[PDB]
């Protein structure tokens, strides 16, 4: 009767979208497609309100309500893109373009040696600044209140202009100088103020906040074996799961793990096409 | 015959070896076959090149169960004449061996970049796979005296032989 | 309709890409390859019915089809090289140099010491001249600052003769191994002359080199089909001999894969016999010195040129001219074949030294070179 049943075998390959709710509301934006993902999980644990009958029998269960099944999931993105970090790091993405500085100053006390300095480290560019050029730089005392005055850093008195050879290295497009360990002039109780060009280099940032992440998922099937199924979740809370190894001998991964939550009391947790 | 019609488009290729073609030797009319002794009526005549077959009956590759079609290695023992240099007894026989190796070389050769030199003569038209052409011997006869010199160069002529239309 | 029983031959061409990108660079014919295999290793996902049977399958895909293969090149050359070691053909020049100094420390008797490594050179420098070698303890520190290093305090010269040979063109130095003024703990500061010199190398990096692959079919026996990889990555297979009796082979093994979600790994191309080109329009050209030495500035010697057409015929009244490397004057230097096909002209060169001699035709056919030497 049932030994020539056509059971349908499936390998599962689909991609996932997440559509990113607006802060504070259900109203969403795009289903934003993850890229690769290796890895779709859907994880369900349970508990029941079992209840035992106390007038016979040890144990003899008479009622066994369900109180919670926690519908959620979890799934690995490979495509490491900046969207995506902005979901794993519970933030925001930031497109931005560096103000174009000319003779922008800067001070660094103390320093030392055999140490690395970023250029530009402000509020507007908490990670420095990028595209430097027309470095210069001038010695001093660790102990004076040295400050970036109007006009040239060699302008500043009891300062002392200090040449790169045996002394600093710029990585210009990177706004990083490094202290050489050997230098001579920026040894002992020293102190620095450097003098610099600021490109208008369009920039981007990911802001890791800490905002809770509610969205719709959907799975849509491109399954080669079996047929094709696509899941919704209308509404989610995506949040980090585990690791995110930035270095390694394979691909790196973002792990997110979602739970599914009514979006409505009229909508349910998933639907299945 | 496949065999027959191989063998005259060699002779036509060799009978080509002529000074209005760029050799320093004329064999036209001079490349015998099925000949196993020449004399004055030839030597009287030289340079001359004789393709005889060898007399090994050997077992080809075939392609198919029913043995029917096979890669067939079928060795020709080309030889020639020319008089000799007294005094260089044998230099004479390595020129011609080298106007007739360069021109049955036409017919396996290609380009620097692997495009055949010579289109049309290559593999004689479709009728010849491969010629492996072996390292030739010029040598005076073992026994007896001559002032004719000898070249012995064995070819390999490969061949596609269906017995069904042999 | 017939069974096309074959014999493979075929000319074997590498279209690398440009890296990181998919941007075809040109089909480099990598010369004879003797073998070219396709190898397709295959895994398929089986399962099995747990409701009825002990162990009936009753579904299988494949999951896994590694279309690829193997090839081997007999013609050495830089690129394919370049290819094998997983790197990039470098032609340089190296900068000339006068009075350029270097200094060795330790130096052992019975070594070899290449002059001018460095990373402009790291081979090291070719065709030195005007050698000349000062020895010094080992025990201090010299430098080689302006000046001769004859200057250099405590530096002393040393007599080539039983002290070293001086390979110039190679810049190698041989501490002879019993020689006397440099036994014991010294080192040598050295002065040489560097000639410039257009100086290709190959280097070796560790970067994996992808590109089209295609294979054109020559088979002698048997219809015509054209193997075509949209898309491979090409690495060294086996083991390359530098030394043995045998031709030198660099084996390959490439793997296929889709150059995009639209075209596949593999396509073969059935080639329908095509009309043949018209054999008396065809060229072909030869040329031979009659001897490969002459005395400078003399009579000089005579290359024979023969032009044939595609049927091994010889051409009357093919335009022929010549041209030659350097300090050579050929004559004639154009040239009308003659019935015979052949031409022939003179070279003949003032300096001594070597030279070689090529012939064009009419478009353009070919730079067939034969070696003059003049002394």
């Amino acid at each position: 009767m049932n030994d020539n049943y056509q059971n349908n075998y499936v390998v599962g390959r689909g991609t996932v979208y997440f559509d990113r709710f607006q802060d504070g509301t259900n109203r969403k934006t795009g289903e934003m497609y993850f890229g690769n993902t290796p890895e779709f999980t859907i994880n369900t644990d349970s508990e029941t309100l079992d209840h035992y009958s106390s007038d016979h029998g040890m144990r003899v269960m008479d009622a066994s309500v369900l109180l919670e099944a926690s519908q959620g999931g979890t799934f690995t993105c490979d495509n490491i893109n900046a969207d995506n970090l902005a979901l794993w790091f519970l933030g925001e993405v930031s497109n931005t373009t560096q103000t174009q500085q000319t003779d922008a100053k800067e001070v660094f006390n103390p320093i030392m040696r055999g140490r690395y300095y970023q250029l530009g480290t402000t509020d507007d560019n908490p990670t420095g600044v990028r595209g430097v050029t027309n470095f210069q730089m001038v010695k001093a005392d660790a102990s004076i209140a040295i400050s970036v005055g109007s006009g040239d850093i060699t302008s500043i008195v009891g300062a002392t202009v200090v040449n790169p050879a045996g002394n600093y290295e710029i990585d210009l497009e990177a706004g990083r100088i490094y202290i050489e360990p050997d230098s001579t002039d920026l040894s002992g109780n020293v102190q620095i103020a450097v003098q610099y060009d600021v490109d208008a280099q369009k920039r981007t940032l990911v802001i890791g906040k800490s905002n809770m992440v509610y969205g719709a998922l959907r799975m849509i099937s491109d399954n080669p074996v079996g047929l094709n199924k696509n899941y919704y979740f209308p509404k989610v809370s995506i949040a980090p799961d585990g690791d995110y190894a930035l270095k390694g001998d394979d691909w790196q991964v973002m792990s997110f793990t979602f739970k599914a939550m009514q979006l409505n009391n009229i909508t349910q947790r998933v639907y299945i096409d | 015959s496949q065999r027959l019609d191989i063998l005259k488009a060699l002779t036509a290729h060799l009978e080509q070896i002529t000074i209005a073609n760029g050799y320093a030797y004329d064999l036209k009319g001079k490349v015998y076959r099925g000949r196993d002794r020449f004399g004055a009526d030839f030597t009287s005549r030289l340079p001359i090149v004789s393709i005889l077959e060898a007399k090994a009956t050997d077992y080809g590759s075939f392609a198919n169960e029913e043995q029917t079609v096979r890669m067939d290695d079928w060795v020709l023992l080309v030889q020639g004449w020319v008089k000799d240099d007294p005094r260089n007894p044998t230099d004479p026989a390595y020129e011609l061996l080298a106007e007739v190796e360069k021109r049955l070389a036409m017919l396996v050769a290609k380009d620097e970049q692997g495009q055949p030199m010579y289109p049309a003569l290559y593999r004689l038209g479709g009728k010849i796979a491969k010629l492996t052409l072996a390292q030739p011997v010029v040598r005076p006869p073992e026994d007896g005296l001559s002032d004719t010199a000898f070249f012995f160069l064995p070819v390999r002529v490969g061949l596609k032989v269906d017995i069904r239309n042999p | 309709y017939q069974n096309n029983y074959v014999v493979g031959r075929g000319t074997v061409y590498f279209d690398r890409f440009q890296d990181g990108t998919n941007r075809k660079t040109g089909e480099m014919y990598f010369g004879n390859t003797p073998e070219f295999t396709i190898n397709t290793d295959s895994e398929t996902l089986d399962h099995y019915s747990s409701d009825h049977g002990m162990r009936v399958m009753d579904a299988s895909v494949l999951l896994e089809a590694s279309q690829g293969g193997t090839f081997t090149c007999d013609n050495i050359n830089a690129d394919n090289l370049a290819l094998w070691f997983l790197g990039e053909v470098s032609n340089t020049t190296q900068t000339q140099q006068t009075d350029a100094k270097e200094v060795f420390n330790p130096i052992m008797r019975g070594r070899y010491y290449q002059l001018g490594t460095t990373d402009d050179n790291p081979t090291g420098v070719r065709g030195v001249t005007n050698f000349q070698m000062v020895k010094a303890d080992a025990s201090i520190a010299i430098s080689v600052g302006s000046g001769d290093i004859t200057s250099i305090v405590g530096a002393t010269v040393v007599n080539p003769a039983g002290n070293y040979e001086i390979d110039l063109e190679a810049g190698r130095i041989y501490i002879e191994p019993d020689s006397t003024d440099l036994s014991g703990n010294v080192q040598i500061a050295v002065q040489y002359d560097v000639d410039a010199q257009k100086r290709t190398l190959v280097i070796g990096k560790s970067n994996m080199v992808y590109g089209a692959l295609r294979m054109i079919s020559d088979n002698p026996v048997g219809l015509n089909k054209n193997y075509y990889f949209p898309k491979v990555s090409i690495a060294p297979d086996g083991d390359y001999a530098l030394k043995g009796d045998d031709w030198q082979v660099m084996s390959f093994t490439f793997k296929a894969m889709q150059l995009n979600n639209i075209t596949q790994r593999v396509y073969i191309d059935i080639v329908e016999a095509a009309a043949a080109v018209d054999p008396t329009a065809q060229r072909t050209i030869e040329i031979t010195p009659a001897s490969t030495t002459a005395t400078t500035g003399g009579a000089g010697v005579v290359c024979t040129v023969t032009v044939r057409d595609g049927t091994g015929t010889a051409v009357q009244g093919d335009a022929v001219t010549f041209t030659t490397v350097a300090g050579a004057t050929v004559t004639p230097n154009s040239a009308t074949t003659g019935a015979t096909g052949t031409a022939t002209t003179t070279v003949n060169r003032a300096a001594a030294g070597t030279a070689t001699v090529t012939a064009t035709l009419a478009n353009g056919k070919a730079a067939t070179t034969g070696t003059i030497t003049f002394s």
